[PDB]
Order: structure tokens, then C-alpha cells, then sequence
């Protein structure tokens, strides 16, 4: 009863700290004029240790619209906020379960950030046209571990559905 | 002189490459080594939102 929801709390809390590993830094590598890393915000070389940002968005309108879209992390930074949405409503939901039914809205705004998060993660893929970081398998293992999730909040959801249909009868 | 026993002229030297085909490593060659991830991700999300 009560393990598989601590589960899921702490799968949504490692989830989130992942999430905020992935924002921090080490997403990307990329060899410069010697390799370098990025974390979506500022780039850092291998003189050597010296960063800035280098998220300049300047030097057809869907070229320009994607380049937006891929300038200042829009859509995952929206998407961590979401998750941090979803965790606070999960935390709210676990104590006083008062209504039956905030589960579910939470759940699904949990997917839809999961899916938000992979389409932000699709637009950094698309904007870095060499090797990869460390962050970015952190945050694909962060989505694998939110979409476990999701399956174990509705399980767990449609189990008490049925308990509340069989003692309703 | 004699008269040229052994004819000869000027030729091409080049590498001489062999046929390196490797194995594993040929078949993910045509799209990418990175597109397949997101597709195993977007599977693994389409099944969450059918389940």
C-alpha cells in the first residue's frame, strides 16, 4: 500500500534531482577551436577552464521560430516546473487524501511533462547541427525513471478506483 | 648500347586499400548512432500513454 507510493515519491524526488542535474551542467560535449562541455546555458573548454555563455541565438520563419524555440532551454525548463508541479500535488495527495480524484489531474500533468521534457530534449538534439555529456543520459534516465512513474502512480490509481468500486457496491 | 632487354615505363603507386568492412558497427551506418535512442524513447512514451 504505503511502499509503493513512498516508491514513487522517491522515483519523483531522484527524478527531479536528475532533472536538476541535467539544468546544471555537463549536457553536452563538443570539440571547439579541444574538447568542451555545455550545459544548455554556458559552454566551459578542457584558456583552458575559462566559461561564458555562449547561448548566442543570433550569429524561412520555422528556421527562426526553432532557433527561439532552442534559445534560453524553453522547454525544459518549463518542463522541470511542471515536474516540480506534479511532485508538490503528489505531496499534497499523499497527506489527507481527502478527494480521490487530484490523482489522476497529477498524474497526467506528470506524463505530459515527461512528454514535454522528451520534446525539449528533441529540440537539443535538433540545435546541436564530438561526443556527448554525462547530463544528458541523466536526464534520458530521469525520463525513463518519470515514465516507471507514471505507470506505477496510475496503477496505483486504478487499484484504489477498483477498491473504491468494490466497497461502493 | 645493346638493344633493351626489359621494357618498362611510369605507373600509378597507390595505398592499396583492402576490404575493412567491420561488423556490428556497419549496421547502425545509414541514419545515425543518436536517432535511434529518441526513437526508443518516444516508443517507451507512446506505450506510457496507451497504458
Amino acid at each position: 500500500r504505503g511502499v509503493q507510493m513512498l516508491l514513487t515519491t522517491v522515483g519523483a524526488f531522484a527524478a527531479f534531482s536528475l532533472m536538476t542535474i541535467a539544468v546544471g551542467t555537463d549536457y553536452w560535449l563538443y570539440s571547439r577551436g579541444v574538447m568542451t562541455h555545455s550545459g544548455l546555458w554556458r559552454t566551459c573548454c578542457l584558456f583552458k577552464g575559462l566559461c561564458k555563455q555562449i547561448d548566442h541565438f543570433p550569429e524561412d520563419t520555422a528556421e527562426y521560430f526553432l532557433r527561439a524555440v532552442r534559445a534560453s532551454s524553453i522547454f525544459p525548463i518549463l518542463s522541470v516546473i511542471l515536474l516540480f508541479m506534479g511532485g508538490l500535488c503528489i505531496a499534497a495527495s499523499e497527506f489527507y487524501k481527502t478527494r480521490h480524484n487530484i490523482i489522476l489531474s497529477a498524474g497526467i500533468f506528470f506524463v505530459s511533462a515527461g512528454l514535454s521534457n522528451i520534446i525539449g530534449i528533441i529540440v537539443y538534439i535538433s540545435a546541436n547541427a564530438y561526443s556527448y555529456g554525462w547530463s544528458f543520459y541523466f536526464g534520458a534516465l530521469s525520463f525513463i525513471i518519470a515514465e516507471m512513474v507514471g505507470v506505477l502512480a496510475v496503477h496505483m490509481f486504478i487499484d484504489r478506483h477498483k477498491q473504491l468500486r468494490a466497497t461502493a457496491r | 648500347f645493346s638493344k633493351p632487354f626489359m621494357s618498362l615505363g611510369i605507373s600509378i603507386m597507390i595505398k592499396k586499400p583492402q576490404k575493412s568492412k567491420p561488423g556490428v558497427f556497419s549496421f547502425l551506418d545509414p541514419l545515425a548512432y543518436e536517432i535511434w535512442m529518441c526513437i526508443v524513447f518516444a516508443y517507451i512514451g507512446v506505450s506510457v500513454v496507451l497504458f
